[PDB]
């Protein structure tokens, strides 16, 4: 409800330009609609869509003039998450690749002699080398801030 | 609805600070000099300053700023002009 | 340093040179390492603005306030004239009291020895913890509530009939 | 294995706050009966009181909390700690943190500390499996039943995600 941008439910545009945009693919009477492939340009799909119409709805995004999702989190109201509730994971999903990324490498001086010892990967991964990826920060993310860094290692 | 002060007090406040200083003690610091010809910075030298050049004239300095502004400035424009004519044309305290 | 490592309020035990073997603050650094204008001033201040404040009575009898007591100051003076001065109000009265004050602790300027601290050795109530050591709790005692005195200045520091305000705000405003 | 006697207490602390944590909503736990997602508070109460919201039960009872917890922290740090249950040892006889302050930089070892029975420890973690049952339902299926000879292992119904909420 903030800055504009209305929650979709007053429908004005979006919902209609929608029930327009998608719905002249629908005028695909211009073929023969029964069973097809070769055609189904009409009947289905709209299932994902129109039979997801008033569905999408539904949490607002306060989709806005034009009548489309102006997608915003910034840390106000329910939204504090339309990208943050799915905004952290990414952080999470990446830099523990860094762990594998690190400990894969930080092995590539152990057992001794290295590099292409980088090309032949010694199938490097599946558990703790990754499956620590699971559990890094605020329990041990300060794998950073002691003996591994510094750095302090040799 | 504004007293034009604070500022216009401080536009004078340190004006009055370098009419200031230094009648007698030869010719008003040092010495004099520096002028043209150039004696100072990156001809060579270029160093190395203190600052206790304050402390002298301060106790003095306060008086003159923060009342003549009420005898000069916001102190009439004064009689006097006399002399006389009278007087400059003699003036309304303008107003 | 930062934490979770630190920092020896956990006794010593304790003090403590000897003892039992300790440190603890790190044997006497200085966030100025030399040192003042702003330091120990954080102290004798608010001891003695805050006594000046006891003065607003709780009143259950009536008070207020004197004979001349300035009429919120704006125009009960002087009535002059002589003449005639300011209005009064504005910069002029607000000019006298100033540089009058402005000279009193600035002749103090000249200071170096007699006596600069302990400094190397000795070989204001003299040695005084108490009378001075309050210096702290007499500052923030004050802000402590002038925070609300710039928060919700409702009407009269009746303070608690309700709770401990504690409102709570939340740390945000929100969360 | 994994690592060194780093946190014990941290997670111990956790397991301490744990059982009586899962004792908390363990009132909704229903002696026999009285549950749901909660609002109230032990029994009674009726002073003046413990209140809302220009008050909150929060900041009052949980500012002062801070010095009650920092004492431990700095207590850990500079040991510091009883004589000695929690950091660490006197009686009798838990799972040993075992080590002393340093390694070869770190490893002159690191973990020969297993051995025994069922024992003391356990229940500390029990309540976090409790939790990962007990949290998951309560907004997914917000009541807790157990029901034999009736229709356990039969069911009855269905209930998924998108309904709505
Ligand atoms: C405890 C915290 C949580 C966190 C971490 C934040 C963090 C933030 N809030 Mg916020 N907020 C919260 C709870 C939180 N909020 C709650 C419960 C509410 C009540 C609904 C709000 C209502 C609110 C409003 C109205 C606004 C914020 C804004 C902000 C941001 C200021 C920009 C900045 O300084 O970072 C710089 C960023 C980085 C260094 C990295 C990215 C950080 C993310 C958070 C962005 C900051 C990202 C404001 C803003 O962003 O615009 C002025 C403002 O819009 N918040
Ligand atoms: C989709 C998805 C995918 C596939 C990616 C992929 C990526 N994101 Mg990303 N991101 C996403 C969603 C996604 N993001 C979301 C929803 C957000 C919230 C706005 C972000 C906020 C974000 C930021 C702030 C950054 C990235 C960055 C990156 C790149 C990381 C490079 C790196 O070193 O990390 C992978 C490996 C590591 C070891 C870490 C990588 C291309 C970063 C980048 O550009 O360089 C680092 C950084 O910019 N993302
Ligand atoms: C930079 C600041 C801002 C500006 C542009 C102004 C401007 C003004 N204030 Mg003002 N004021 C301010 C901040 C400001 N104030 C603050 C923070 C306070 C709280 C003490 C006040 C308290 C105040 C009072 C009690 C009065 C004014 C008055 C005035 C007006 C009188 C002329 C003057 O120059 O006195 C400037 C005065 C001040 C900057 C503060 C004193 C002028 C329009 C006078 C008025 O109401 O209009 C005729 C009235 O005397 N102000
Ligand atoms: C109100 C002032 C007036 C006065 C008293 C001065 C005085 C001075 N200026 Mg100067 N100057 C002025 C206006 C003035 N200037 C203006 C309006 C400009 C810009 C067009 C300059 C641009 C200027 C430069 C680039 C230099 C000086 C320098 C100097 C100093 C060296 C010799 C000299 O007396 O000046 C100049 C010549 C005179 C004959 C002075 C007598 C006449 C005075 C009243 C002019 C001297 C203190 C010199 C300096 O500071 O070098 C380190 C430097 O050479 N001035
Ligand atoms: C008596 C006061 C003063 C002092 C000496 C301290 C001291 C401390 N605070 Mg603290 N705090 C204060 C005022 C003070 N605080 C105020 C006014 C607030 C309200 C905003 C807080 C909110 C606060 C929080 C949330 C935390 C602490 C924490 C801590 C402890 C650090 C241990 C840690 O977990 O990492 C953090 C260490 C710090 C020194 C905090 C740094 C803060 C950043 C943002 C700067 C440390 C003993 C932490 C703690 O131990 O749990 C209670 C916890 O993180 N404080
Ligand atoms: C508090 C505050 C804030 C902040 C701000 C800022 C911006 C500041 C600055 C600050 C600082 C002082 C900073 C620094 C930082 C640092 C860093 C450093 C970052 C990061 C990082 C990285 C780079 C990482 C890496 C890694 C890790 C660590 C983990 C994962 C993996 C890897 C290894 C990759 C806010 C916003 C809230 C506002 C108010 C106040």
């Amino acid at each position: 409800d903030i800055a504009g941008l209305t929650p979709c439910k007053e429908s004005k545009q979006f919902a209609k330009r929608e029930k327009q945009a998608l719905k002249k693919l629908q005028a695909s009477l211009k073929l023969y609609a029964d069973d097809s492939a070769p055609a189904l340009a009409i009947k289905a799909t709209m299932e994902k869509t129109k039979k997801r119409f008033d569905n999408y709805g539904k949490y607002g995004l306060l989709c806005g003039s034009d009548g489309l999702p102006h997608l915003i989190v910034s840390g106000d109201q329910r939204h504090w998450g339309e990208f943050i509730t799915p905004g952290i994971l990414f952080l999470y999903i990446a830099g523990w690749i860094g762990w594998v990324g690190r400990s894969y490498l930080i092995a590539i001086r152990d057992e001794k002699k290295p590099t292409q010892k980088e090309i032949i990967i010694d199938v490097p991964l599946a558990s703790s080398l990754l499956f620590r990826g699971f559990s890094w920060p605020v329990a041990a993310y300060r794998e950073l801030l002691n003996g591994e860094l510094v750095d302090n290692n040799f | 609805p504004s007293l034009v002060i604070s500022l216009s007090t401080g536009l004078s406040l340190f004006l009055g600070r370098f009419v200031f200083f230094n009648f007698q003690r030869e010719n008003m610091a040092k010495q004099v000099p520096e002028q043209n010809g150039m004696s100072h910075f990156e001809a060579g030298d270029t160093r190395a300053k203190e600052y206790v050049s304050l402390l002298k004239s301060n106790d003095p300095v306060g008086f003159n700023i923060v009342d003549v502004l009420a005898w000069g400035s916001i102190g009439h424009i004064v009689a006097y002009y006399i002399l006389a004519t009278a007087s400059n044309g003699y003036d309304p305290s303008f107003f | 340093m930062p934490g979770e490592p630190r920092p020896a309020y956990l006794d010593g035990s304790a003090p403590g040179d000897f003892g039992f073997d300790p440190l603890g603050l790190g044997e006497v650094p200085a966030n100025l390492e030399r040192y003042k204008e702003s330091e120990l001033i954080h102290c004798r201040w608010a001891m003695l603005a805050v006594p000046g404040i006891l003065v607003p009575e709780a009143l259950g009898y009536g008070n207020w306030v004197k004979a001349q007591e300035w009429a919120a100051l704006p125009g009960g003076q002087a009535t002059y004239l002589g003449n005639p001065v300011p209005w009064g109000t504005l910069p002029t009265i607000l000019a006298i009291e100033f540089l009058a004050i402005a000279f009193v602790e600035h002749q103090r300027s000249m200071e170096k020895d007699p006596e600069k601290k302990k400094y190397p050795g000795g070989a204001l109530e003299e040695l005084k913890v108490k009378e001075i050591k309050n210096g702290r709790l007499a500052l923030l005692a004050f802000v402590g509530f002038c925070v609300q005195q710039s928060a919700y200045p409702g009407t009269g520091p009746l303070e608690n009939l309700a709770t401990h305000l504690a409102d709570p705000w939340h740390n945000n405003i929100g969360d | 294995p994994e690592n060194l006697r780093w946190f014990v207490q941290a997670e111990l602390v956790n397991g301490r706050w744990a059982m009586l944590g899962v004792a908390g909503m363990l009132l909704p736990e229903v002696f026999t009966s009285i549950g749901i997602i909660n609002v109230p508070k032990w029994y009674a109460a009726g002073k003046e009181e413990y209140f809302a919201s220009s008050s909150t039960l929060f900041v009052i009872e949980f500012i002062l909390s801070h010095y009650v917890e920092i004492r431990r922290w700095q207590d850990i740090k500079n040991p510091g700690s009883v004589n000695q249950d929690p950091i660490f040892k006197q009686y009798s006889l838990p799972a040993g943190e075992v080590g002393y302050p340093g390694g070869i930089f770190n490893p002159l070892n690191f973990a020969p500390t297993l051995e025994a029975k069922e024992k003391e420890i356990a229940n500390g973690r029990l309540a976090m499996l409790a939790f990962l049952g007990f949290i998951i339902q309560h907004n997914v299926t917000g009541k807790g039943p157990f029901d034999n000879l009736l229709q356990h292992i039969s069911d009855p119904w269905h209930n998924t995600i998108v309904q709505t909420l």
